[PDB]
C-alpha cells in the first residue's frame, strides 16, 4: 500500500508525522511547553536538532498565549502546529479557539484565515490521571462551528489523520489518546500519507447491531463485538468515528439502516457528551429502522476520579451488558 | 548569587521595592498646544505634502465619524464607535509604518485605514453590511478588515489580537522580508490575560512588533484608578524586558517619532517595543492646524474648502451605501469552513426550501438574488 | 400569591433580585465590568449608593480574573455575584468555570467549596448583535458536571430563578435574555421569592405534541402552539425547561409519554446544542411512545451573523413548518 | 500634563525606557552559607524552640519526600512531586504567618502543612487515596488540602489559585478579622494569564495578600531564558503598583523576615506584597544546620537521633497507609453538587446493579464495604 513501513507506537507515529511535515513544508513550526527537548510524551524528540531552534521551540507557560500565537502565525499563511501539554489544560485557550480560530475565516469574508493551525494535545484516561490528566474535552468543541476535531485509534491511524489535520485549510484539534503512546506498536509507513477527515471507518462488518466509538474506546467495542458473537451469537458492526466534527453522518446511518440497533460509547461524561449528537441525528434519519432505543454507554456525570477510575470508565462489561439488554428489548 | 532565574547582587538590608506612580514615565512631546515645536532637535521635518495628508486624513475621519454617529442615533445602523481624540495616534503612527506592515487592532483604528487610503465606500459597506462589503455583512458595524492594506479584520472580544499579532511577527521574522507588526489596544484591554501572554511571548521569542496602547483614562465607565495601580501601561513594559515609551497622543509628531524609531529598532533587532499614547476620552486636529498655519501651509479658506469637499465625498459614499442591497442570504453559510461541509449545505438547502414556501414573511426585498 | 407586586421589565426584575439579596445577606457583593454606575444594561442601578462601594464594585477588564476572584470570595463562605458583560465574553473564564468552580467541592472531599458563587450574564440574540453580542453558550456548560445553568423567560421567572441561583449552594450560571431587558413588563413581587431549580414548567397543556424551549424561544413556541391550534386543530403542550443542568428529565418524559411527539427549539447551533441531550434522553425513556422522530429546530451550524439574522434564527415559521411535517410523518 | 491615566511631566527628548536585567533587584540575605548572620541589625533572633521546629519540619519533610519518591519509582503510588530545595521557602514563610492565615498553593507547599502539624498519616492517605483521605481519594497524589489548617486544596491547573486567593483576601478585608492570604506559585506558573489577573485585582481592589513566587530557574525542561525576559518576577510587581522584594530561598531567616514584614503591612494597609524567593531546581537545611551548631543548639548526636526517629515516624505512617482499604466506590458520585441530583443517583444505582452481576471483574477486594 504505502511503501516501506516500520513498527511504531503512537508517540513514534506522531514524531513521524511531524518530521514529514517539517521536511516538506518550510513554513511549518512546532511550539508549546517543553517541546524543544522532545516533549513530556516524547512526541517531538530529535526534531529541533534536525530542523532548527527557530522551527521547534518552547513558549512560556501560557495556554491562551500558545493558541493566540499559533493563530497569528497561521494568519500569515505559515503552518503552525501548537501543542497543549494535556487536553485538560486546553481550557484557558477556549476563547481563542472558539471565539477566534473558529470564526476567523467567516467573520472576515475570507479576507483572513487561520487554516494552517493545528493544535495537538494528549487526551483520555491513563489509569491514574484523575481530574486533570484524564479528560476528553471533544464535546465542548463539537458545538463550535469552524473547528475540526479529530481522534485516532492507533499508530497508523494517528500519522495519517495528523497529516490531514496539518494540511487541511481549517483550524484542527488533534487529540492523541495518551494511554496508547507506548502501547502496542504496528507497522506505519515512513513517508507521508493521508487519511481523510470527516470519514468514519467500519473496521468490522456485522448485521445485528452497530457500535460506534473513537480513540482507545474503539478497542473496547472491538472486544465487546467478540464477547457478543461468542456469548450471544450476535453479529456486531464496529465503527471508528475518527472525526468528531464535521462527522460522517452518512456512514453511521447506513450502518444503522442495516442493523436496526445502535450503541455509542465514549469515556467522556454522558450529559452533553457527543454520543447525544449521534444518537439524536441517527434517530431523525433512521427512525423507522430502530428496533430498540439507541444506547449511550459513557462515563458518569462526575469529574474524573483518581482511585475510582476502574469503576468510572465505560469498560467492556458495561458495554456488553448494555448491548445484552438492547438485544432483548 | 548563583541563581539561574536572575542576574543580581545580594543585599544585606530588608528593603521592599516601591512603585513610582506619582512621578511616572514622562510624556514625550514635540509640539506644544499652539503647534510650536518645543525642541528643534526632535523635529521630524516631515515634508508639506505628507503633513497635509496627515491633516486631511484626521479631518476626513472626523467628518465620517460625525455622519455615521448621527446615523447610529437615528437607528439606520446598529452600532458605531467613533475616533474622537484618537485621530492623532492613528494617523501619526500609520504614517511611520511601511505600507506592508501588518496591523492588528480593535475599535479606534479606522484612522490607520484612512491613512492607507481605504475607500470611504468600503467603510460604509461594512457598516451597512451591503453587497459591497468584502466581509459579506457578517460582523457588526466598525469591524473593518482589508487584506490589500494589511489590516487584520477586527473582532469584538478585547485583547485577542495581541498574542495573534506576536505570532504574525514571529512568522515575519522567519520569512526575513523586513516587516514589523503593529498591535493597537486600549488600557482597559491591557488588563486581559491575553495582553500578558502577548507581551511575554514577544520578548522571549524575540519578535519585531510594536505594541501601541492608547490610554484615555476610561474603559466604558471604568476610570483607570479602577483598572490598574501601577504607573499606567508603559511602566509594565520594562518588566517583560520590553523597551517602552509614553507619548502625547495629541501630538501627531510625537506619535510619529516614537513609532518611526520603534519600527526601525524592532525590525533591526527583532525586539518588541511598547508605546503608550496618552489621550482624552487641545485636540490632535487643532494642534496640527496651528502647526500648518505657522508654516504658512494652510489657512481659513483652504480649511473651509476642505471641510466642504470632505463632507460631500462622505455623503456621496453614505447615500450610495444606504441604497445598495444586502448580500444573498446564501452567504450566511459560506466560509464557516473553507469548503462547505455536506451537512452545512443541507442546512443551506433547508433555508432555500423554507423561503420558497414562507418567503413573504422575510425581508427578501433588500437582499440580493 | 407573593404580596405586593410592581410592573417590572426583566432588567428591573434583576435589580430587584440583587437588591433583595444584598438586603438580607450581609456577605453578598456584586462585581464585574462597569457594574458600579448601574451596568451597561442597567441591571445594578442604585445598588452601590444604597449598599456601599465595598459591596458593588468595578473590577479590571479581565474575565478570567472576574470568575477566579469570585471563586475566592465564595471559598470563604461569602456570597459572590459576578457579572460577565455579554455571555459571548464568558469564554476567557471557561477554565476557571469548568476546571475550578465546577470541581471545587468534589476534588476536596467537601473540605472546600464555591457554592456561594453566581455568574450572571446577558444572553441570546438581540436583532443586530452579530457574532459576539448574540451567543447562547449553554450547551458548552451542559457537559460540565458541577455547575448549574439557568435561563428564565420573563421578569417574574427571572427574579425568582435568580434568587434561587444566588441562594443555591452550588456554582450557578444565570443567563439573562438581553432582548427582554426592556420588553414588556409584568407584575413582579417586591419582596424575595424563589422558583425551584431543575424544574421545567408546563405553561400550556396539550395532547398532540410537546414543545420545549427556554429563554426568549419560549415565546416563539407559544405562538407556534397558537398557529398549530388555529391552522391544524393540533393541541400543543408547551414547556419551558428553565434549568439547563441539572434538567427536569421527569417533566419532559411525562409529557412526551402523553403526547407521543416532541419538538425542541433553541437559538444555539444545532450540532452539539442542548436539544440533542433532551432528544437522546427522551428517546431512551419514551421510545415505545414515539409516533414520529423527535425534531430539533435550532440555529444553523454557523457563527451568528449581523445582517442575515432574520434568516438564521429558528423563528415561529421554521418551527411551525417542522411541527407540520412531524404531524404528518 | 492633564491625562487621567498617568501622573507625569512632559519630556522634550525621545528616550525609550530600558529594562535593567543585568543588574536586577538584589537578593536579600540574612545568613551566609556557613550559617553566619551577615548584618546583626537584620537578625530576627527567633527563639531556640521555634528555630528547632523550623529545622525539624524541614528535615521531616525531606525524609517523607525520600520515602514517597522511592514509592513512586516502584509504582506503589502513581505520582509524586518532591520538595527538595523548597524546604526553606515553605517552612520559613509559614512560620511568619498566623495559623489562621489562608494558604493557596500548588505542588511545593507541603512544607507549610508540615509546619502547621498536618499528620503524616494524612499526607499518606491522600497519596494512597485510602479511607482516611478526607479528599475521598478523588485527586492525584500530592494534592493536599486541610480545612482545619487553612490550606486550600491544591489543583493541577497552574496559576488558577492566584485570582482565587485575591478573592479570599478581599472577603477577609470585608470581614475585618485581621487575616492575610498567602498564595504560592512558581515562575513558570507566573506566565499564565491568571497571574496577571490576580496581580492586578489585588492592587486595584486593595487586598491583604502576599504573593509568594518560588523561582528555581526551570519549569519542567524550560529554563527562564525561555519563560520571560525581564528581571525575574519581582521586577513585575512595581508595574502593578505592588511592593516587591527578592530573597534567598536558601535562607530561612531571610524568607521569614520578608514574609513577616509583608504580613504586617498587607494586613495594616490592605495592600498586596510580592516576594520572589530564589532557589535551585548550599541548601536550606544544611545552612540552618550550620546556624544551629554555632549557637550550640544542635550537634551530631542530636542529628543522628533525629534522623532515626523521623525515619520511623514516616515509615510507621507509610506502612499503615499502604494497608488501609480505599473508600467505597459510592463516593465517586457524591460532592459533585452539594446534594446529589436524581439523575446522578440513578447512575450510582446503575453501578451498584452492574457490580452485583459483574463484580468479580472489578478490584472490589481493596475498597471499603
Ligand atoms: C472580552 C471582552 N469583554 C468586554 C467587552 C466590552 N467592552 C467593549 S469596549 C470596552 C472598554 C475597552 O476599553 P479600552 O480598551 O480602554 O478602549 P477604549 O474604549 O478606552 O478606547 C469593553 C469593556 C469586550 N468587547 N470584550
Ligand atoms: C495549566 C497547566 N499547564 C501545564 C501544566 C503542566 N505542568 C505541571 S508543573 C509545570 C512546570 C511549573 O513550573 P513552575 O511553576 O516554575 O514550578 P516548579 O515546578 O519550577 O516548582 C507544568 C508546565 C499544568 N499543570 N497546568
Ligand atoms: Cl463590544
Ligand atoms: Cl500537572
Ligand atoms: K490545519
Ligand atoms: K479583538
Ligand atoms: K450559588
Ligand atoms: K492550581
Ligand atoms: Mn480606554
Ligand atoms: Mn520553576
Amino acid at each position: 500500500e504505502y511503501g516501506q513501513t516500520q513498527k511504531m507506537n503512537l508517540f513514534q507515529s506522531v514524531t513521524s508525522a511531524l518530521d514529514n511535515s517539517l521536511a516538506k513544508d518550510p513554513t511549518a513550526v512546532i511550539f508549546g511547553e517543553d517541546v524543544a527537548f522532545g516533549g513530556v510524551f516524547r512526541c517531538t524528540v530529535g526534531l529541533r536538532d534536525k530542523y532548527g531552534k527557530d522551527r521547534v521551540f518552547n513558549t512560556p507557560l501560557c495556554e491562551q498565549g500558545i493558541v493566540g500565537f499559533g493563530i497569528g502565525i497561521a494568519v500569515t499563511g505559515a503552518t503552525a502546529i501548537a501543542e497543549i501539554q494535556f487536553a485538560d489544560y486546553i481550557f484557558p485557550a477556549f476563547d481563542q479557539i472558539v471565539n477566534e480560530a473558529a470564526k476567523y475565516r467567516y467573520r472576515s469574508g475570507d479576507l483572513f484565515n487561520c487554516g494552517s493551525l493545528t493544535i495537538r494535545s494528549p487526551w483520555g484516561c491513563v489509569g491514574h490521571g484523575a481530574l486533570y490528566h484524564s479528560q476528553s474535552p471533544e464535546a465542548f468543541f463539537a458545538h463550535c462551528p469552524g473547528i475540526k476535531v479529530v481522534i485516532p485509534r492507533s499508530p497508523f491511524q494517528a500519522k495519517g489523520l495528523l497529516l490531514s489535520c496539518i494540511e487541511d485549510k481549517n483550524p484542527c484539534i488533534f487529540f492523541e489518546p495518551k494511554i496508547l503512546y507506548r502501547a502496542a506498536a504496528e507497522e506505519v509507513p515512513i513517508e507521508p500519507y493521508n487519511i481523510p477527515l470527516s470519514q468514519a471507518e467500519v473496521i468490522q462488518e456485522g448485521s445485528d447491531v452497530t457500535l460506534v466509538a473513537w480513540g482507545t474506546q474503539v478497542h473496547v467495542i472491538r472486544e465487546v463485538a467478540s464477547m457478543a458473537k461468542e456469548k450471544l451469537g450476535v453479529s456486531c458492526e464496529v465503527i471508528d468515528l475518527r472525526t468528531i466534527i464535521p462527522w460522517d453522518v452518512d456512514t453511521i446511518c447506513k450502518s444503522v439502516i442495516k442493523t436496526g440497533r445502535l450503541l455509542i460509547s465514549h469515556e467522556a461524561p454522558l450529559t452533553g457528551g457527543f454520543a447525544s449528537e449521534i444518537s439524536s441525528t441517527v434517530q431523525e434519519e433512521c427512525f423507522l429502522n430502530l428496533e430498540a432505543p439507541i444506547s449511550r454507554v459513557c462515563g458518569y456525570d462526575t469529574p474524573f476520579p483518581h482511585i475510582f477510575e476502574p469503576f468510572y470508565i465505560p469498560d467492556k462489561w458495561k458495554c456488553y451488558d448494555a448491548l445484552r439488554k438492547m438485544i432483548n428489548y | 548569587p548563583q541563581f539561574p532565574g536572575a542576574s543580581a547582587e545580594f543585599i544585606d538590608k530588608l528593603e521592599f521595592i516601591q512603585p513610582n506612580v506619582i512621578s511616572g514615565i514622562p510624556i514625550y512631546r514635540v509640539m506644544d498646544r499652539q503647534g510650536q515645536i518645543i525642541n528643534p532637535s526632535e523635529d521630524p521635518h516631515l515634508p508639506k505634502e505628507k503633513v497635509l495628508k496627515l491633516y486631511k486624513s484626521m479631518t476626513l475621519l472626523n467628518t465620517m465619524d460625525r455622519i455615521l454617529y448621527e446615523s447610529q442615533r437615528q437607528g439606520r445602523i446598529s452600532f458605531y464607535m467613533t475616533n474622537y481624540g484618537e485621530e492623532g495616534t492613528h494617523v501619526g503612527s500609520a504614517a511611520a509604518l511601511d505600507n506592508t506592515d501588518l496591523v492588528f487592532g480593535q475599535y479606534r483604528e479606522a484612522g490607520v485605514l484612512m491613512y492607507r487610503d481605504y475607500p470611504l465606500e468600503l467603510f460604509m459597506a461594512q457598516c451597512y453590511g451591503n453587497i459591497s462589503d468584502l466581509g459579506k455583512g457578517r460582523q457588526m458595524p466598525v469591524h473593518y478588515g482589508c487584506k490589500e492594506r494589511h489590516f487584520v479584520t477586527i473582532s469584538s472580544p478585547l485583547a485577542t489580537q495581541i498574542p495573534q499579532a506576536v505570532g504574525a511577527a514571529y512568522a515575519a521574522k522567519r520569512a526575513n522580508a523586513n516587516r514589523v507588526v503593529i498591535c493597537y489596544f486600549g488600557e482597559g484591554a491591557a488588563s486581559e490575560g491575553d495582553a500578558h501572554a502577548g507581551f511575554n511571548f514577544a520578548a522571549t521569542l524575540e519578535c519585531p512588533i510594536i505594541f501601541f496602547c492608547r490610554n484615555n483614562g476610561y474603559a466604558i465607565s471604568t476610570p483607570t484608578s479602577e483598572q490598574y495601580r501601577g504607573d499606567g501601561i508603559a511602566a509594565r513594559g520594562p518588566g517583560y524586558g520590553i523597551m517602552s515609551i509614553r507619548v502625547d497622543g495629541n501630538d501627531v509628531f510625537a506619535v510619529y517619532n516614537a513609532t518611526k524609531e520603534a519600527r526601525r529598532r524592532a525590525v533591526a533587532e527583532n525586539q518588541p517595543f511598547l508605546i503608550e499614547a496618552m489621550t482624552y476620552r487641545d485636540h490632535p486636529i487643532s494642534r496640527l492646524r496651528h502647526y500648518l498655519l505657522s508654516q504658512g501651509w494652510w489657512d481659513e479658506e483652504q480649511e473651509k474648502a476642505w471641510r466642504k469637499q470632505s463632507r460631500r465625498k462622505v455623503m456621496e459614499a453614505f447615500e450610495q451605501a444606504e441604497r445598495k442591497p444586502k448580500p444573498n442570504p446564501n452567504l450566511l453559510f459560506s466560509d464557516v469552513y473553507q469548503e462547505m461541509p455536506a451537512q452545512l449545505r443541507k442546512q443551506q438547502e433547508s433555508l432555500a426550501r423554507h423561503l420558497q414556501t414562507y418567503g413573504e414573511h422575510y425581508p427578501l426585498d433588500h437582499f440580493d438574488k
